[PDB]
């Protein structure tokens, strides 16, 4: 069991949103908290062993230290990984303008065949939300209902856990458009 | 390492174990708990300081007697009053032939009270669920894991890592509302009650949106009428489906008139309308409430 088992990565197919790419999801690399501890460096290496170019992190300096992975971003830095920090409040949802950057950058990476991996702490909340959003974002035909099942298929029936997340998903398309204010 | 006798594992939930044991002297029972820090750990274990506290301030019949505690630096242990098994066990080991309609009430009743006792001390249990309700040979039922027990007015706070069970959460908390009340505990029991009855857990949850909908699909998609002020509840949405109440006729037929009105009120949407712990211990339903002794 645990910590010395190589770091898992759930590869989500983006074909049903008509993309050939795959997006990757995992839990905090190196996380040491509640019945969960690991080796940052080692996990971090396995990723590079795994082929990872770009990495999207949704924690917060606040969280990186609380899980004892302060330098995480750096270990990523000096490991060949282009990291994109996009903290999302814990137990929260991103503001549309932030959530928007994520979709963009994320999309680009894929458009440009980059081995992209995303994560927050638990990988069952924030990251599922964000991945679910990219589905609604690469397709105007896919239903919130569906994208959810997509992640549930990927990560378990505990996919989008919260209700705030569920609501957020059903309103992403609107709020995203409502970001119509080209300005 | 302490004059004692670890014999059997009565339990082991969320980072911790609850071995059974005897006084390495005159024996005389024991439900010795256990919890672990190891120093160089996150802010000491809170699991407990407050839980040992509230356990002290609280001293009532239907409330586990925290006999003692051994503060050892290595790992912290809490001597508890051993008590055979919890209600999940019992409930389970009875789910085919059911539980005695009386023993049920004898059990619910001793609970409402013990509950209303804490409530009266300005406390919310919050972790009410079968595995946390203990029973004994004579038909006596106590409360436990005051591990999430806090004093009135604690706010609802959610964490990415804090991913719990939910089977027993009340609609006001799922729909998002700063802080919670005692109405919550009178809802966990709502469920738990209708579960000793029908034998199967009332609303099984995997995601908050499922937890709800189940409830709504069973208890009707609440409208302003039954619950003044929903359509304003942070995470409410006109969009959710609108399931018309699934009349008790399917919900708990094994019951009667009293039970079927209590539960009804015991699982009311409006927290401000949901019945009180004391207002419960009254109800005609508990009239001839004896203390059936169970068989295990
Ligand atoms: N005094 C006791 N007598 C009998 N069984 C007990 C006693 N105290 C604890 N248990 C058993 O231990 C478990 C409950 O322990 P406890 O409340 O410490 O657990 P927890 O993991 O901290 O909380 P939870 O069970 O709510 O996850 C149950 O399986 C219960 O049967
Ligand atoms: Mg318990």
């Amino acid at each position: 069991e645990d910590e010395q088992t190589p770091i898992h990565i759930s590869w989500l197919s983006l074909s049903r949103v008509n993309c050939s790419q795959f997006l990757g999801l995992c839990a905090l690399p190196g996380c040491k908290f509640k019945d969960v501890r690991r080796n940052v460096q080692k996990d971090t290496e396995e990723l590079k062993s795994c082929g990872i170019q770009d990495i999207f992190v949704f924690c917060t300096r606040g969280e990186l230290s609380k899980y004892r992975v302060p330098n995480l971003l750096d270990l990523y830095q000096q490991c060949g990984i282009i990291t994109h920090h996009h903290p999302i409040a814990d137990g929260g949802t991103p503001d549309i303008a932030s959530c928007c950057e994520i979709m963009e950058e994320l999309t680009t990476c894929l458009k440009n065949y980059r081995k992209t991996l995303i994560h927050s702490y638990g990988g069952l909340g924030r990251s599922c939300l964000v991945a679910a959003c990219l589905l609604l974002y690469l397709s105007d035909t896919i239903s919130p209902e569906q994208a959810i099942d997509s992640l549930r298929d990927l990560r378990g029936s505990g996919a989008i856990q919260t209700i705030k997340q569920y609501n957020y998903l059903h309103e992403f398309r609107d709020k995203l458009a409502a970001h119509l204010s080209s300005r | 390492m302490e004059n004692f006798q670890k014999v059997e594992k009565i339990g082991e939930g969320t980072y911790g174990v609850v071995y059974k044991a005897r006084n390495k002297l005159t024996g005389e029972v024991v439900a010795l708990k256990k919890i672990r820090l190891d120093t160089e750990t996150e802010g000491v274990p809170s699991t407990a300081i407050r839980e040992i506290s509230l356990l002290k301030e609280l001293n009532h019949p239907n409330i586990v007697k925290l006999l003692d505690v051994i503060h050892t630096e290595n790992k912290l242990y809490l001597v508890f009053e051993f008590l055979h098994q919890d209600l999940k066990k019992f409930m389970d080991a009875s789910a085919l032939t059911g539980i005695p309609l009386p023993l049920i009430k004898s059990y619910l009743f001793q609970l409402l009270q013990g509950l209303a006792f804490c409530h009266s001390h300005r406390v919310l249990h919050r972790d009410l669920k079968p595995q946390n309700l203990l029973i004994n040979t004579e038909g006596a039922i106590k409360l436990a894991d005051f591990g999430l027990a806090r004093a009135f007015g604690v706010p609802v706070r959610t964490y990415t890592h804090e991913v719990v069970t939910l089977w027993y959460r009340a609609p006001e908390i799922l729909l998002g509302c700063k802080y919670y009340s005692t109405a919550v505990d009178i809802w966990s029991l709502g469920c738990i009650f209708a579960e000793m009855v029908t034998r199967r857990a009332l609303f099984p949850g995997d995601s908050e949106i499922d937890q709800l909908f189940r409830i709504f699909r069973t208890l009707g998609t609440p409208d302003e009428v039954v619950w003044p002020g929903v359509t304003s509840m942070p995470d409410y949405k006109p969009s959710f489906p609108k399931w018309a109440r699934q009349d008790f006729s399917k919900v708990v037929p094994p019951l009667d008139e009293d039970g079927r009105s209590l539960l009804s009120q015991m699982l009311h949407y409006d927290p401000n309308k949901r019945i009180s712990a004391k207002a419960a211990l009254a109800h005609p339903f508990f009239q001839d409430v004896t203390k059936p002794v169970p068989h295990l």
